[PDB]
């Protein structure tokens, strides 16, 4: 009878909120979410939800791919790395593990 | 699981129409968890359930509907009744839940039941140990407590079990708020019964020692003030009130004297404790400022030992260097002091003897 | 005059551009004078202020060695006593102050001190 | 009809009027003529 | 060119120097500039405002701990004069607590402060009698509202 | 969102059970007093003004 | 002073009221006061006691003798219990602060005791 | 102790790097040239330039663009800019919360700040206004990365904890908005040993953005955040906040007592510092008129709402669903009904400058409650769904009791005792039955005088026992409680139970990976809205 | 009276201390008292005050004046400090009902003055 909606909102993680190329979008990575806002009107253009599930695994880092823009690299505390692309959502359901003990940081 | 209790209640109805009280009493003993031996604690009773409590009061007590009823003992000789008294289930909400049928038209129901019930317990037992146990066991409103004080003053005003409950009901009726105490006392008391009670409270005040001097409280002042406002001018309108206010002014001067002595004696005791600490450390040789003579200093200030920790910017805590401890000790010396070094110090064992000028 | 001593080294890259490496309050009053010396294996800068204490800082190892506060009291003790008369004695600008002590120390083992 | 405010004068007063300025009739000043022979004008300007 | 949410003509609320000292964290200068009673810009409600702010920001001990003899006498004189109003009896008694804890050691050293500690007990002694007479009289009002019922 | 610098708000202290009301200050604001005496100290019969 | 107090409380005077309040006399005054002006007197005493804290003894004496003399005279009124309510409010504010003020009274009584002891020493020395 | 660092490259080769290390003691150490110092066994003497302004730990340090300026931000809510060509320093001083993260744009123009109160502002340089503002839910979070100034053992070490549930109401007349109590930042809220949440924000539920924010208790964003000793100041917490039936009023309670370290001189006899801080409490009860633009305005403030010899704690307030009336239960015992009247002293009304009259709230009714002292009492109240009866649970330990009070008359309609095992946590009134929780959870019908469902909850710690709470729906007759699964810490799980009014089976049993801090009921429709610790919001609906 | 108080306390006498207790000379008495002997005086005054509640109009001047002139000798005796810190604990317990007992004094000052009022009115009518 009762149903539960998928979680929205989120707490902004301490990973740096990255600017897009040509400074028009801002990519803010929450816990369990990464969403792109526009700089001009301050309305969000996409919300890429991220399944986190193992009690405390957190999004460890996130950065634009320096080879090609409009990609990301999002990495958890356990071994998991996503290569999603903002303005779309291709890459959420296909992560790649890394065989860590616990992933403390990553930089691209 | 309502149907199981309904079948058990119908079986107890069959036992009632059989009029066999013994197996009914054993079934209530099994439920509450004849011989009927007791545990010796008003608190340590096992938890029972509300429907069996309601059925117990429904079978024991009774009501008369003539536009106003009367609780009566259908079972005036019952271990079930003394267990209800000792376990404190005889509350007005409990008996109203037991009698939702017959009382739903009745008004002033709390006043009627609170007037009727301690009278019923007192006529059950003339020794009123069951009334004192009810006073000590049940959640009691102000009507029940003023009727209980009426009962104990009917009994008095082998020979201490009544005065214990007389002490209990004063504490409970001091805990109650002013409005219900005044209205129930004005209802159920006569203006000479209140004078009897005010002589009992004077016996609790003067014999306790307040008017008495030394070389030769909050729970009784509430009762005295609530009785005085509950009678008012309609009851009285002699020298009794002048001697009354004389002894209350005497007790007030005693309490104010106790306030002054409380402040002075507490401050002198705290200074003596901290000065004992500082003198023990100065006898060890940590060389603090202590007062020498036997009068109190002007500022009741003792020098504490220097703490091992320091508060750095912005708020952090680090260890004190012994260098900085030595700097603060150099501040803590005076302008003249005799600092005797012993041969045991030069051997490396003991400490010095410092006698400094009194600042 | 904020009892502050600040140390500057040139910024790497551009020439003629200095920047404050670090500052610290070594004195207890203003720093009115200082002078440096660098030779025979000793690079110091001596800063004298209004609290009479010349403070010696290491120059080439600054931030690597502790400083040193030389005594403000003179090297000669300037305190002299006649012990048979128990007079202690000290002199400055044009006055000589003589104290007498009138008693032993064994007597005192605080209102009489 | 409650006593909203009031004031007291050094003489028994005989005549009293608050008088108005002009357009929309804001009251300029209150004048009291007393038994002592004095007209006390108290002026309020907004 | 006015930023939105400000006055268009450009009236910014300028800070009085006690407000500026309190904002920077110069509580000694704040308390002195406020509690100086000879000044024409003197106000007990301003003094209560600063002292409640100095109880809320944990700094009343810091504000009182650096004084000298004459200004301790000045703050004691304010405390004695203004314990009488029960609208700031709490803040005024707290200031008197900190002054007793800080400066009760020089009371034989200076005679004029020893009067100002005795004159503050003299008015504290008259304010229990005022507070006992108001709870005596508060009983009689309580008796009358019971008899109306 | 740099919050604008606000000064210290003065305390709204509670008022006793007879405060000076708006109308009491409105009738106290009839401030400037001129007392013109009548000729030969005659008591004033009637003052008036037109509508 | 009964008729003067009647005049002052009936026409809302201040000069007559203050010149009769600043002054046996008080008992005769409240006993010869009219019954209907007792609540007006209670409110006009609560107002002065709030506005000025230094006049508490005489004003509590006046309120005390008024509540003695005209007790049922206020009950036969009874839709005007709000004057007694404002009076209860003013006296509750007056009795605010008592435990901390007693603590501070003891903290000062120690200093006064030590100062009197050193004066008793210094007079004999 | 290194909190952060930013490296800038000195350049299509890589000639050098310049490292700015922001340490946990407050300083920023700039190591000017590194590859030319460690390129060359032996190295020359390297010595960083120290820039010390922040008292606490510096949260973020970045070089700015061309490399002239070093921008930085710490706990002191101030974006600082080291000029670095001169010795000077210029700063944007009074933000909302701690500057938790900064970035610089690809061009030199924009900065982007992640402020600690769940926010991001893209600022433009030397206009210095936020050209882009994004706000979140700002509630209390159990953080993953713990804190940047919990590294060096301060006076009060910042602990990731939730001590009390979030105070939040969904507002009728606009059910998409949610009023909830927040502090300045998360770290500035939890710092000081107590929740200091003197603000509310209105948060859009249908599109999850923080719409607006306002102060309720006294706050000083423009003053210094930290005392001279080093403890962060605490601000008055808004404990009880509940909203009126109309959509036009709001009543809040905020409490503040001085800290325990601060007294030290009020102790005379048996008084400990906790007793002195409890004596010096300040409990204001403020009534707010909510405008059409979600702007709150004061109408009255009551300084002592429940008073005896000292001030008394106020345990709950409730709004009558049929009128504009707020009931408040105190520690003196009495329940007070507050109602709005017009301001009118002697027939002359006082009006606002536009012309509308000034309303003011005042105590319409006082009801003394009966006590039953068998040989620290807490309270709970709720109206009916109809009005006309207010249920007031009064709460000494194990013996506690509910009193059903009429509203039109002040008389007691009923009293029910013996229904509480421990201390009362809360009580709500669905259509006929009282749903109340203590150590037990009981649905108790008063039209039948009979308890339907009774549960003995599992024994847990005192923090979890404080963090259990419920909420009723009042449209579809269903209630919902929330309880963390058994001192609190980061990895805890919680499970909420959806019950109907009539049966004993839980109609939805769902556990969550993080502890939920608040449950609320949407007033227009059925269902609930729940707010988690790792602060995400999600809605539950039937159908 | 300086030498009668010395002998009465060393033998722990019960009667001879009371002979000096009822009779400025009292202040000049205890300024010359021996200080370890002075603590013996405080031990029995705290013994009678702790066992029963009461009053003493003369002992308020007595106890305070000894705690100032001879309170600094309290460091030498660890027994008396614990007796005084349980004494000031129970003197708080009398102090809790000072507010409720002052309201009782108000009603008696109300009713006695109203009973005298009707009795005067019978002779007035």
């Amino acid at each position: 009878s009762w149903k539960v909606s998928k979680p929205m909102g989120g707490r902004m993680s301490d990973i740096d909120p990255i600017f897009s190329q040509d400074e028009r979008h801002l990519i803010i990575t929450y816990n369990t979410s990464i969403q792109v806002y526009s700089t001009e009107d301050s309305l969000l253009v996409r919300r890429i939800a991220l399944p986190l599930t193992p009690s405390a695994t957190h999004i460890v880092s996130s950065a634009l791919s320096k080879s090609n823009p409009d990609y990301l690299w999002v990495a958890c505390s356990d071994g998991r790395i996503w290569h999603i692309n903002w303005t779309s959502g291709e890459g959420v359901d296909t992560p790649s593990t890394i065989d860590t003990k616990k992933l403390l940081d990553m930089a691209v | 699981s309502w149907s199981e209790w309904q079948n058990k209640a119908m079986q107890a109805d069959e036992l009632l129409q059989n009029n066999d009280i013994q197996s009914w009493e054993e079934l209530m003993a099994e439920v509450f968890k004849p011989e009927w031996e007791w545990p010796s604690s008003r608190s340590d009773y096992a938890r029972v359930d509300r429907r069996w409590v309601v059925y117990a009061i429904n079978k024991v007590f009774g009501w008369e509907g003539q536009n106003t009823g009367r609780l009566t003992c259908r079972l005036p000789e019952s271990s079930v009744l003394i267990y209800l008294v000792d376990a404190g289930h005889l509350s007005t909400s409990n008996v109203k839940s037991a009698f939702k049928d017959d009382v739903r038209e009745v008004d002033k129901v709390e006043e009627l039941i609170g007037e009727q019930l301690p009278i019923i317990l007192a006529e059950v037992d003339p020794t009123m140990e069951l009334l004192v146990g009810y006073l000590s066991g049940t959640q009691l409103g102000s009507s029940e407590l003023v009727s209980s004080i009426k009962l104990l003053l009917c009994s008095l005003g082998l020979d201490e079990h009544r005065t214990r409950g007389l002490g209990i009901a004063f504490s409970k009726l001091a805990a109650c708020p002013a409005a219900e105490t005044v209205k129930s006392l004005r209802r159920l008391f006569k203006p000479d019964e209140v004078l009897v009670l005010l002589n009992v409270l004077r016996a609790e005040l003067i014999k306790d020692g307040w008017t008495t001097r030394y070389l030769d409280i909050q729970l009784i002042a509430d009762l005295m003030s609530r009785c005085i406002d509950a009678v008012g001018l309609s009851g009285w309108m002699a020298n009794f009130f002048s001697q009354f206010q004389a002894e209350i002014s005497v007790a007030l001067e005693g309490v104010m004297e106790a306030v002054r002595l409380k402040g002075v004696i507490a401050e002198a005791a705290n200074y003596a404790k901290r000065a004992r600490r500082a003198l023990a450390d100065s006898a060890k040789g940590k060389a603090m400022t202590v007062h020498m003579s036997a009068e109190l200093p002007l500022g009741l200030k003792t020098d504490n030992k220097i703490s091992t920790e320091r508060v750095r910017s912005g708020g952090e805590i680090v260890a004190r260097s012994s260098r900085q401890i030595g700097h603060f000790i150099s501040k803590r010396r005076g302008i003249y002091s005799i600092h005797r070094i012993s041969e045991e110090m030069l051997l490396g064992a003991a400490g010095p003897t410092v006698v400094q000028e009194a600042r | 005059m904020d009892r502050r001593t600040a140390v500057y080294e040139p910024m790497a890259g551009q020439s003629g551009r200095w920047s404050k490496v670090f500052h610290r309050r070594y004195h207890q009053h203003d720093v009115k004078a200082m002078a440096s010396f660098e030779g025979k294996g000793m690079s110091v800068v001596v800063s004298g202020g209004s609290d009479a204490s010349p403070i010696v800082l290491p120059l080439r190892a600054l931030g690597k060695e502790f400083h040193r506060t030389l005594p403000h009291l003179p090297q000669h003790p300037t305190v002299l006593s006649a012990p048979k008369a128990r007079y202690i004695l000290s002199w400055w600008e044009n006055e000589i102050r003589i104290w007498h002590l009138l008693n032993s120390a064994q007597q005192f083992l605080p209102l009489n001190l | 009809w409650n006593v909203v405010a009031g004031a007291k004068y050094p003489s028994p007063i005989l005549s009293l009027s608050v008088i108005t300025a002009g357009a929309s009739h804001d009251d300029r000043h209150l004048a009291v003529g007393m038994q002592s022979g004095v007209l006390s004008i108290r002026t309020r300007l907004s | 060119t006015a930023d939105p949410g400000t006055h268009p003509r450009g009236r910014r609320p300028k800070l009085k120097p006690w407000q500026k000292a309190f904002r920077q964290g110069r509580y000694a200068a704040a308390v002195d500039d406020v509690l100086n009673t000879t000044a024409p810009s003197y106000d007990p409600v301003i003094a209560l405002t600063l002292l409640t702010a100095l109880r809320h920001r944990s700094a009343l001990r810091e504000a009182l701990q650096g004084r000298d003899e004459l200004s301790v006498i000045n703050i004691l004189r304010w405390a004695g004069k203004y314990v009488a109003d029960p609208r700031y009896r709490s803040i005024c008694v707290d200031v008197a607590f900190h002054l007793i804890d800080l400066y009760a050691e020089h009371v034989g050293g200076s005679a004029e402060l020893a009067t100002q500690f005795q004159q503050l007990l003299a008015k504290v002694n008259r304010e229990v009698e005022k507070a006992e007479l108001a709870i005596v009289t508060g009983g009689m009002v309580e008796s009358l509202m019971m008899s109306v019922e | 969102m740099a919050a604008e610098v606000v000064p210290l708000p003065q305390l709204k202290l509670p008022s006793g059970p007879s405060p000076i009301t708006a109308e009491q200050r409105y009738w106290r604001s009839f401030k400037k007093q001129k007392s013109h005496t009548s000729t030969a100290n005659w008591p004033i019969s009637h003052i008036s003004f037109p509508a | 002073l009964g008729t003067v107090l009647n005049q002052a409380l009936r026409t809302d005077d201040s000069d007559l009221l203050e010149s009769c309040l600043q002054t046996l006399i008080i008992q005769n005054t409240i006993n010869r006061m009219d019954s209907s002006l007792a609540g007006t007197l209670l409110s006009k005493l609560a107002a002065r006691m709030h506005r000025r804290p230094g006049r508490a003894f005489g004003l509590m004496r006046w309120i005390q003798w008024t509540l003695v003399a005209h007790g049922g005279a206020l009950v036969t009124q009874p839709d005007l219990i709000n004057r007694l309510t404002e009076l209860s409010r003013v006296l509750e504010e007056r009795s605010r602060g008592l435990s901390s003020l007693l603590a501070l009274k003891g903290k000062l009584d120690m200093l006064d005791a030590q100062l009197k002891y050193r004066k008793a020493l210094k007079m004999a020395g | 102790i290194i909190s952060t660092f930013d490296i800038r490259p000195i350049i299509a080769e890589l000639q050098d790097i310049d490292v700015a290390v922001g340490g946990a003691r407050g300083a920023i150490y700039v190591y000017s040239n590194l590859l030319a110092h460690l390129h060359t066994l032996r190295v020359g003497t390297i010595q960083p330039r120290k820039y010390h302004w922040h008292r606490r730990a510096v949260h973020s340090v970045k070089w700015s663009g061309d490399g002239n300026y070093l921008i930085s931000g710490g706990y002191e809510t101030v974006l600082v800019l080291w000029q670095l060509d001169t010795g000077r320093v210029d700063f944007l001083p009074h933000l909302s919360a701690a500057i938790e993260n900064i970035v610089v744009s690809p061009k030199g123009s924009a900065y982007a700040l992640h402020l600690d109160d769940n926010s991001a502002m893209v600022l433009s340089t030397a206009e210095m206004k936020p050209s882009m503002y994004v706000s979140g839910i700002q509630s209390l979070v159990l953080g993953d990365r713990p804190s940047k100034d919990a590294l060096v053992r301060r006076v009060w070490r910042p602990i990731d904890e939730i001590a009390s549930p979030l105070v939040a109401t969904i507002s009728p007349q606009n059910p998409s908005h949610m009023f909830l109590c927040v502090g300045n930042g998360q770290q500035a809220t939890v710092g000081g040993g107590a929740t200091s949440t003197p603000l509310v924000q209105v948060f859009d539920i249908s599109s999850f953005q923080g719409v607006a924010k306002q102060a309720i208790a006294r706050t000083n964003p423009t003053d210094v955040n930290i005392t001279s000793e080093g403890v962060p100041i605490i601000e008055p917490t808004a404990t009880k906040l509940a909203f009126s039936h109309d959509g036009k009023w709001l009543a809040s309670i905020d409490e503040w007592q001085p800290p325990e370290r601060d007294t030290e001189a009020y102790l005379t006899g048996s008084k400990t510092q906790s007793d002195a801080c409890k004596e010096r409490r300040e409990i204001y009860l403020k009534f707010w008129e909510v405008g059409a633009d979600q702007s709150l305005e004061l109408v009255t403030r009551i300084n002592d709402a429940h008073y005896t010899k000292q001030t008394e704690s106020i345990f709950d307030l409730a709004s009558d669903p049929t009128s504009a009336r707020f009931a408040t239960i105190g520690n003196d015992g009495m329940v007070r009904f507050w109602s709005p009247k017009l301001r009118k002293r002697d027939g002359l009304m006082a009006t606002r400058p536009d012309g509308q009259p000034l309303r003011s709230w005042s105590c319409s009714r006082v009801v003394p409650l009966p006590v039953h002292e068998r040989q620290p009492y807490s309270g709970a109240i709720t109206f009916s769904e109809d009005g006309s009866i207010l249920f007031a649970a009064f709460g000494p330990p194990s013996g506690a009791l509910v009193v059903a009070i009429d509203t039109q008359t002040g008389t007691v309609r009923d009293v029910v005792s013996g229904m509480f095992k421990g201390d009362i946590r809360a009580m709500k009134s669905l259509s006929s039955c009282l749903i109340m929780l203590s150590d037990d959870l009981v649905v108790y019908d008063i039209v039948s005088d009979e308890m339907l469902a009774s549960y003995t909850l599992k024994e847990t710690s005192e923090a979890a026992k404080k963090l259990t709470q419920l909420a009723v729906n009042h449209q579809s007759r269903s209630f919902a409680l929330a309880a963390p699964i058994p001192k609190l810490k980061r990895g805890t799980k919680s499970e909420l139970l959806i019950f109907n009014i009539e049966d004993e089976e839980p109609k939805l049993v769902k556990t969550f990976s993080q502890v939920i801090i608040s449950v609320c009921a949407v007033p227009s429709s059925s269902g609930f809205v729940v707010v988690d610790s790792a602060a995400q919001v999600w809605s539950i609906t039937e159908g």
